[PDB]
């Protein structure tokens, strides 16, 4: 299992990516695609089908996409995210 | 469930 | 100029990794390359070109490539990067 | 000038 974490610096902007999920606590929280020419993109720090574990270190495990959002909204200049390799 | 898609 | 950090958790094993420097201060350490099939490889997050600011959140900054040597023997089982785009 | 590598 290959989990590592990224932060990523937004300069005032989005991640520049789309995740993907279910309201059942225990589906996985997948990136589903890149924005092309997007802050994801550009770093090459994270890409399509890596599962998201945890954001700004609150971690997802059997928690439904709602909550990703929820803390999503909440991210300041920099995202921390844990990231396990599919 | 539904799956939905998220952009940030 | 785009930054962003990952941090790898190495355990006993190698980051597989392979840097190149020169011990003049501002020149800058880059990743030259990657283990086929290493950690930093699978991950996908680590690229060739890329340069290196800091490892555990020490700086780089005006110091030779010997000093990122000892700072990667010293990093522990987690290892921190802050990596500038090249 | 140099150049050097080390691999970890």
């Amino acid at each position: 299992a290959i989990i590592y974490t990224v932060e990523l610096k937004r300069y005032g902007g989005p991640l520049g990516i789309t995740i993907s999920g279910t309201e059942e606590p225990f589906d996985p929280i997948i990136i589903s695609s890149l924005t092309k020419g997007g802050l994801a993109e550009r770093t090459g720090a994270i890409h399509i089908g890596d599962r998201i574990l945890a954001i700004n270190s609150s971690s997802l495990k059997g928690k439904p996409l709602s909550e990703a959002i929820h803390l999503l909204q909440m991210a300041g200049e920099t995202v921390t995210l844990k990231i396990k390799k599919q | 469930a539904t799956v939905r898609t998220y952009s940030c």
